[PDB]
């Protein structure tokens, strides 16, 4: 019924971002079928003086577009959703409707289109797709992708939303019409605003000139083509033949036995810079140089000359260094530094995917061995530190592959930089490539399982004065399905935990929140939307054997069923458990956010969020701190201790 | 004359700078300085251009109000809660602290609740003749709020376009819980409107005093409005709706009744008539249904029920008419003229035409001193229970 | 002072021998067993029910009617004794609802056994608020009350009294138009004051129990009182 568009015509690709985005507009909007548009609607036109306008049928409408888009000729299209949804309605629209000249979309002539990104991308041929989704999925990690998310935390902006059922009801005043366009034109320059911020545009260009692929491709994601593209042209540089195309498998990384605890003296922690990389450079791990045929093979012979892969990856890590460089100037703008640190995390994958690609399956060099002996190399390395770093008399509690954590036991910040110093001497003065830096020092570290750590990071800033900085590595906090509830409580435990108090004051000032906390859920203080858990589904939901089972695929089915917008695989879903009264368990109860505040036999279950939801957070989070239990826990919010433990009279 | 629009931005400057009565407006809200921040905790909502609706706000004294309100110039002023902590400073404060405590009781009496009793209007505007309807609720809910429960600060206010608000703002009446207004609404509701229903209006036998006197009341107007003004019994489709609630074995009688008449005053005495004799031979009070599911005030659930619910302010200045929202004087309700309440663009007028007292050389003199006669009279019981 | 029936608050001091501490419970214990086969066998008008129910009150040494003064060793059984299960019945949710089911019924039996003219005085030392009307203002406002009444048939108005009660303490009655309302002050007949009564002690009661479950831990560091709070639905 509406659509709106935005034009720039000098849109460069080797300067930040025009100010402002755009230069051109326009938007036309067309009335459904049975309804009529509401009076004096061409007399607002002409009062508001807006680029609008006015068709009779759908027909004129997609003609207008396809007559519009010739004149002005894009070469980059960017929007959202464009290739699951938007772009086949378009399609299918055309079709059914008969709309002359469909081939005017892309820029070439052709006589029958196919149909269901293959279709998408050879139906709009000759000019590039940018997909807001696909681009902030492979730079910026968030809790959902949609339109809202995205605009909430690139933009920190809050957006209106208008539901599917309300259109109708809009179609009988002017103003109402008017709201609509402006909504969807605000959509529109949400879009570009993002666009523009993110850089997507010279991040595409940089990695296609790097790898050397088609630039279209670039923007659909995929690490395997680039490094298809990147290996096919070292071999061709070079003489060679390249395979022809097709028409856990082995050891991986070494972690270590964590001490589980609190501490709080000062640990430092050693990181090694680009390990597998180094790795490839260092023992000239080639196809070329390295004979093969789950076994491991031998190191090549050191007077070799080197081969075609550390090469190609030597530049990678060149140009991270040298991005880095820029990074550490002073005084830069506070969005360049964000910039400067996607790109720096955009090339480290780059590189790193390397490696990664040569274990894939279906890759057009597929080489096991490779990623054998490389692998085996970096538990080589971590054992060999790990037991030098002990013979000095030193404690390790940690370690990830390439990090080593040491309790230095001390509490003076010039002697534990210098023990940090020889240590780095000491591990530096054996290898040639290979280097290792003091990643951070950390202040108090509560330490909980493998992988699961918080702690504080010493920043210093002037003269002797460092500020701390709250970080979290695997906590429940930083996960994505659970609750908005339980994370603000461990969020406030971790604080409380890590703080300079006495330990004493900590336990009291726990046990207060707590029954506040308990206190406060029953009372129903407590916005609905801290109740949501958000849930990502893998596979499409008709596909899924055990969607009885399975609250989100549950939600996903009726969203899909009676809603609009079809969710697909890869989406994100909410749901919320209630109470329905039919006495089904909990996993059989989910139900959509906008299920809630419409029906009326549906409440907030209470007891799931307060003994599922909250209890286990702060009861993991507890463990290795004492004079805290899963029953007391249980006593002060109120629930009833006999599930937990207890037992014996 | 007409409101403009248009000129709307260019007024609005002036209205919020020499005519909105500030020094009450504050003295109102703040009650008295008893409560150690009653007035920094409370929520206004502001409209602004462009559409922008800002729920949020909060200020410190009358200078904040002064300054931060004229910087802005919002079209619609709301009047929010009473909240634990400042409203905004709300993002920081703790995860669950921040509930409503305090609240006056609001009842929104809206003229749409009215469209299948109208005949003569819209569904959004007004005529005098049928204005009436409006005092015959107000006189039903102002008795029953004054002698049934006995509140005593009660201020009546004009919507603006179609309606009258009414703030009842008694100190034990704030802090009342959700449920004990559900309640007060329910014993004040009567018509009981369902899925487009002909019937609405039920009773027994047995009748209750609030409904008896209410009838009391209500028979002083239905001759002049339903029979004359409304006058609802002229031609067949004007009485097939009102047979629609008598039962069908009388309609027979009544259509002979009102076939050989002219004019609906002796169409109400047939029907009286044959309505009594139905009762005698067979009670459900036929004669008291109509005039009840025609008359009887309506009111919104949902307006009046919550406890953070926003409601427009008192001498605001509505978007689309531009009248003053203007408080009602409680002893002349029968000589209200709603066409007589100034207009910003005529009060503007007036005052280019020229220790601030320059409200009173406007028309708006006569509206603004009911309302400190309200002030007045609250803080007689201010002064009343805390001294006494 | 009214010792036949009590709001339980203002926990007492006294200290009394383990023997009887176990004692009282396990005597409180079986009477409000047998309430519970009183009430489900028999139907609540019926007098075997009554005279059942007051013959073993009077067995297990319990408050009963007011009318022979010093039956001072029965309030103290009855007080101690409520307070002593307090703590055994708080722990599940499936025992608390069946504590206060049957507490209810006991105060609602206990009730109903005042002779006619204590109910005044009760009223007060029970922190209640509540008010009676002399035969002048009932005959004043007769046909209004009679007017105002529930479905109950008749104009009748019989010898029971009408009492005078705040309008917020009467949600249950004026939100059905049941009751007469006039300067905001309910009036209501004395059959239904009952379930207000029960209604305001039930929050309480409530309130108090969850109060206790969780500053319980305390009390289970005592090893002589472990037994009691485990092995009262063994
Ligand atoms: N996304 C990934 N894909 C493939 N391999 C990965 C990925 N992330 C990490 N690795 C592997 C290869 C890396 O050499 C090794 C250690 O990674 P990590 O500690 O994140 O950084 P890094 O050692 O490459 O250096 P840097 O600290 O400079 O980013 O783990
Ligand atoms: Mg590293
Ligand atoms: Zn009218």
């Amino acid at each position: 019924i509406a659509m709106a568009a935005l034009v720039h015509h000098s849109f460069a690709l080797d300067k930040a971002a025009p100010k402002p985005p755009f230069q051109s507009h326009f938007c036309v909007v067309s009335k459904p079928k049975d309804c009529i548009f509401p009076y004096a609607f061409k007399e607002v036109i002409e009062k508001k003086n807006v680029k609008v306008e006015v068709a009779a049928t759908e027909r004129t409408l997609l003609g207008f577009f396809l007559a519009k888009v010739h004149k002005i000729d894009p070469d980059i299209i960017v929007g959202h959703n464009i290739y699951g949804f938007e772009l086949e309605v378009l399609l299918q629209r055309i079709n059914v409707c008969k709309a002359p000249h469909w081939s005017k979309i892309g820029r070439l002539k052709r006589s029958n289109m196919p149909k269901l990104g293959f279709g998408e991308r050879n139906a709009t041929c000759g000019r590039m797709i940018c997909d807001v989704e696909i681009s902030a999925k492979e730079l910026i990690r968030c809790k959902s992708y949609h339109l809202s998310e995205l605009v909430q935390q690139i933009l920190k902006t809050e957006r209106v939303v208008i539901p599917m059922e309300n259109i109708q009801n809009m179609y009988s005043e002017s103003s109402q019409l008017l709201y609509l366009l402006e909504h969807t034109w605000k959509d529109a320059k949400f879009i570009l605003q993002i666009m523009c911020e993110l850089n997507v545009l010279p991040l595409a260009l940089q990695i296609t000139n790097i790898a050397g692929n088609i630039m279209s491709r670039t923007l659909m994601g995929g690490r395997s083509e680039r490094n298809e593209f990147l290996l096919l042209h070292a071999f061709y540089e070079n003489n060679y033949i390249v395979p022809d195309k097709q028409i856990a498998a082995y050891a991986g990384g070494l972690v270590l036995d964590p001490k589980v605890g609190f501490y709080d003296k000062f640990i430092l922690l050693l990181d090694f810079n680009s390990l597998y990389p180094s790795i490839i450079q260092e023992f000239n791990i080639c196809f070329t140089t390295v004979q093969r045929v789950e076994q491991i093979p031998e190191l090549p012979d050191p007077s070799l000359e080197m081969g075609i892969l550390p090469r190609e990856i030597r530049k990678l890590v060149e140009r991270r260094k040298q991005v880095k460089q820029l990074m550490k100037q002073q005084d830069l703008n506070p969005d360049l530094i964000l910039q400067y640190d996607i790109r720096q995390k955009a090339l480290k994958l780059t590189a790193n995917s390397m490696y990664g690609c040569l274990g894939f399956s279906y890759s057009r060099f597929y080489a096991k061995p490779l990623a054998a002996l490389v692998t085996y190399k970096g538990r080589e390395i971590l054992m060999h530190t790990k037991e030098m770093v002990q013979k000095m008399n030193l404690e390790v509690i940690y370690g990830d592959t390439d990090s080593i954590m040491i309790n230095t036991n001390s509490t003076n910040l010039e002697e534990v930089f210098k023990l940090g110093n020889k240590v780095k001497s000491e591990v530096n003065k054996l290898y040639k490539l290979l280097e290792i830096d003091i990643d951070g020092v950390f202040k108090s570290l509560l330490l909980l399982k493998k992988k699961k750590y918080a702690a504080l990071v010493v920043e210093p800033t002037s003269d002797g004065n460092y500020v701390t900085k709250q970080e979290l590595k695997g906590l429940d906090i930083v996960r994505r399905d659970w609750c908005d509830l339980a994370k603000d409580t461990g969020n406030f435990v971790i604080g409380q935990i890590l703080s300079d108090q006495s330990r004493d004051t900590i336990v009291e000032n726990i046990q207060k929140r707590l029954i506040e906390i308990g206190e406060n859920v029953l009372n129903g203080s407590v916005p609905v939307s801290q109740f949501e858990i958000n849930k990502a589904l893998t596979k499409d939901p008709q596909d899924y054997p055990d969607k009885k089972s399975l609250p989100h695929v549950h939600v996903a089915l009726w969203i899909n069923s009676q809603g609009g917008r079809k969710v697909k695989a890869g989406d994100t879903v909410s749901y919320v458990i209630c109470q329905d009264g039919s006495n089904l368990t909990a996993s059989q109860r989910a139900y959509a956010p906008e299920q809630l505040q419409k029906q009326d036999n549906l409440t907030i279950d209470t007891q799931y969020y307060l003994a599922q939801q909250i209890h286990p957070v702060v009861a993991r989070i507890c463990e290795p701190i004492d004079g805290i239990d899963a029953v007391l826990i249980a006593t002060w919010l109120g629930l009833d201790p006999t599930q937990f433990r207890v037992h014996h009279y | 004359e007409t409101f403009d629009p248009t000129e709307l931005p260019e007024l609005l400057k002036l209205y919020y700078r020499r005519l909105f009565p500030y020094s009450q407006y504050y003295r109102w809200l703040n009650y008295g300085g008893v409560i150690k921040n009653y007035f920094q905790h409370r929520e206004f909502s502001f409209t602004l251009k462009d559409d922008i609706y800002i729920r949020y706000q909060s200020f410190n004294n009358q200078s904040d109000l002064e300054k931060e309100m004229q910087k802005m110039n919002p079209y619609k002023i709301d009047i929010g809660a009473v909240y634990s902590h400042r409203p905004n400073q709300h993002n920081t404060v703790k995860l669950g602290a921040f509930q409503a405590q305090e609240k006056e009781l609001v009842f929104d009496i809206d003229m749409t609740d009215y469209d299948d009793v109208r005949r003569c209007c819209s569904s959004a505007d007004i005529c005098p003749k049928c204005w009436t309807l409006m005092t015959m609720a107000i006189r039903i809910i102002d008795r029953a709020l004054k002698e049934d429960f006995g509140f005593k600060h009660r201020l009546w206010v004009y919507s603006g376009r179609r309606g009258v608000h009414c703030w009842v703002c008694d100190e034990s009446v704030r802090k009342l819980s959700s449920a004990v207004r559900s309640g007060i609404v329910e014993y004040l509701s009567l018509v009981k409107g369902g899925q487009d229903v002909k019937k609405k209006v039920h009773l027994s036998e047995k009748i209750h005093p609030f409904i008896r006197k209410s009838i009391n009341i209500i028979k002083k107007y239905f001759e002049e409005y339903a029979l004359v003004n409304q006058d609802i019994l002229e031609n067949k489709e004007s009485w097939d709706k009102i047979l629609a609630l008598v039962p069908e074995t009388i309609h027979d009688e009544l259509q002979q009744s009102f076939q050989k008449s002219h004019n609906s005053l002796q169409r109400w005495e047939h029907l009286k008539k044959v309505a009594s004799r139905y009762q005698n031979n067979i009670g459900p009070w036929l004669e008291w249904e109509i005039m009840l599911q025609y008359c009887f005030p309506r009111l919104d659930i949902n307006v009046s029920k919550g406890i953070n619910h926003l409601l427009k302010s008192p001498f605001s200045v509505h978007p689309k008419t531009g009248r003053i929202s203007v408080p009602i004087d409680l002893q002349k309700v029968d000589q209200f003229d709603p066409f007589t309440v100034p207009t910003i663009s005529f009060i503007c007028r007036e005052l280019d035409a020229i220790r601030t007292r320059d409200y009173k050389k406007t028309s708006l003199a006569p509206y603004v001193k009911v309302f400190e006669h309200f002030l007045e009279n609250l803080d007689k019981s201010r002064k009343g229970e805390l001294l006494k | 002072y009214p010792h036949c029936l009590q709001f339980y608050l203002q926990p007492p001091s006294e200290n009394i021998s383990l023997i009887e501490f176990e004692n009282l419970a396990i005597d409180r214990v079986k009477l409000l067993k047998s309430v519970e086969n009183l009430g489900v066998s028999y139907v609540k008008g019926t007098e075997q029910y009554q005279s059942k129910l007051e013959s073993e009150l009077r067995k297990l040494k319990f408050s009963y009617r007011e009318n022979l003064e010093d039956e001072y060793e029965p309030r103290r059984r009855d007080h101690i004794s409520h307070f002593i299960l307090r703590l055994a019945y708080c722990q599940s949710e499936e025992l608390r609802r069946w504590f206060i089911q049957q507490e209810m019924d006991l105060l609602r039996f206990r009730f109903s056994i005042l002779p006619k003219d204590k109910i005044q005085d009760f009223l007060k030392d029970s922190q209640l608020q509540f008010e009676a009307i002399s035969d002048e203002e009932k005959t004043l406002r007769e046909q209004e009350i009679v007017a105002s009444s529930p479905s109950l048939s008749g104009l009748k108005l019989g010898f029971e009294s009408i009492y005078k009660i705040p309008f917020a303490d009467a949600l249950d009655l004026f939100r059905g138009r049941k009751v007469y309302l006039e300067d905001g002050f309910a009036y209501v007949p004395l059959k239904d004051i009952v379930a207000i009564i029960l209604n305001e002690f039930r929050a309480k009661l409530s309130k108090a129990l969850a109060l206790t479950a969780r500053s319980l831990p305390a009390v289970q560091s005592d090893e002589r009182l472990q037994p009691l709070l485990n092995h009262l639905s063994h």
